[PDB]
């Protein structure tokens, strides 16, 4: 079975050292060559380094070099990121890919694993309604404010009937922390009369907000 | 050293349509190309080497061809599993680089948005912060826009926007815009809009509140 | 005696990889 896996990846300081590792299984590392590529949350793909085992040859993106440093080891068929002075642009999903080849020039990146996240921030420190009063029927919410780390999860009434609802991607406010709404589009002569419950949880630290809304 | 410019930043098409995203080296890289496709929370996928060679398993609908510097990705027919974004790849450098994708998205409709206004909690006032919101709901297409307005006045510089991907039932988005000022700069004036343009609406739906 | 010999051996073998990246482009473009 010719598999990708890469861990490691969570949650660091800036200016701190992360380290990750790519499991290979189904080739041979060593007879072959690797990448790591990454994605800044909600952006483009970009190459951070490379290595052909068996040509002791490794390189980089300008990007880095001097803080990065990519590696082999041949029996645990296994690839190394070591990440030291990490920043928050450093923050993205970083993945693995191979490249059949044993240089970089001869082939393309073939597989690739299912990427973990690193984020970077300097803070862990971290709720309101939005009232119900364009379509015809009005809409309602569950502004989610300053909690950190991603993500969180909004379901209404526990999910008993939950339809024409959105929960937005989250976005990272200057002060470090993030923040997201929930919203159903709920009919207009129906106002107050049976159920309209939202449903919030935040994993890393505990928390289960149930909330009310309406004039 | 060598920029790839994608075209377009998207495109909107529909099932059976052929579709070609263009790749602009900045100089020669000589077939030495790639094209991904990668889907939301996965993985990207290999889908042509050598500016134009099939990767095994890969649809024959796919296809490349390069001209010079220029490189076009083709697919003859488009099938439901293939909307996603596509990024070219250059690997005749030691600095490997990539274009900034082509968002290939479902060409439905024109259907327009559900605007509501929502006010800052009387809750969130007692903490000392503001933050009004705009809703968009449910639209085709995506370009839209949100002039958030106060006293006729739109101030603005101060509000971000989140989007939903295009859903699976009926591939709308929804928008969601977030105005954001201290409880004194909220404190000062009464009335509070947000006004919508969009392809969907015949001149722009204005909606607002005076606390 | 540390990365003196490490280091510099390392420009070296990449200097020399880089010049046959020229050369491989020089024949692909003909």
């Amino acid at each position: 079975e010719v598999q990708l896996v890469e861990s490691g990846g969570g949650l660091v300081q800036p200016g701190g050292s992360l380290r990750l590792s790519c499991a290979a299984s189904g080739f041979n590392l060593s007879y072959s060559s690797m990448h790591w590529v990454r994605q800044a949350p909600g952006k483009g793909l970009e190459w951070v380094a490379y290595i052909s085992p068996s040509y002791g040859y490794t390189s980089y993106a300008d990007s880095v070099k001097g803080r990065f440093t990519i590696s082999a080891d041949t029996s645990k068929n296994t690839a190394y990121l070591q990440m030291n002075s990490l920043r928050a642009e450093d923050t993205a999903v970083y993945y693995c890919a191979r490249s059949w080849e044993a240089y970089w020039r001869w082939s393309a990146m073939d597989y690739w694993g299912q990427g973990t996240l690193v984020t970077v921030s300097s803070a862990s420190t971290k709720v309101f309604p939005l009232a119900p009063s364009s379509g015809g029927t009005a809409a309602l919410g569950c502004l989610v404010k300053d909690y950190f780390p991603e993500p969180v999860t909004v379901s209404w009434n526990s999910g008993a009937l939950t339809s024409g609802v959105h929960t937005f991607p989250a976005v990272l406010q200057s002060s470090g922390l993030y923040s997201l709404s929930s919203v159903v589009t709920v009919p207009s002569s129906s106002l107050g009369t049976q159920t309209y419950i939202c449903n919030v949880n935040h994993k890393p630290s505990n928390t289960k907000v149930d909330k009310k809304v309406e004039p | 050293d060598i920029q790839m410019t994608q075209s377009p930043s998207s495109l909107s098409a529909s099932v059976g349509d052929r579709v070609t995203i263009t790749c602009r080296a900045s100089q020669s890289v000589s077939s030495a190309v790639a094209w991904y496709q990668q889907k939301p929370g996965k993985a990207p996928k290999l889908l042509i080497y050598s500016a134009s060679s099939l990767y095994s398993g890969v649809p024959s609908r796919f296809s490349g061809s390069g001209s010079g510097t220029d490189f076009t990705l083709t697919i003859s027919s488009l099938q439901p599993e293939d909307f996603a974004t596509y990024y070219c790849q250059q690997y005749s450098y030691s600095l490997l680089t990539f274009g900034q994708g082509t968002k290939v998205e479902i060409k439905r409709t024109v259907a327009a948005p559900s605007v509501f206004i929502f006010p800052p909690s009387d809750e969130q006032l007692k903490s000392g912060t503001a933050s009004v919101v705009c809703l968009l709901n449910n639209f085709y297409p995506r370009e839209a826009k949100v002039q958030w307005k106060v006293d006729n006045a739109l101030q603005a510089g101060n509000s971000q926007e989140s989007v939903t991907e295009q859903d699976s039932k009926d591939s709308t988005y929804s928008l969601s815009s977030t105005l954001t000022l201290s409880k004194a700069d909220y404190e000062k004036h009464k009335v509070y809009a947000c006004e919508v343009t969009h392809q969907g609406l015949s001149s722009p739906v204005t909606k607002s509140f005076n606390r | 005696s540390e990365k003196a010999a490490e280091e510099a051996y390392t420009r070296t073998t990449r200097a020399l990889h880089e010049r046959f990246d020229r050369l491989e482009r020089m024949l692909d473009d003909n």
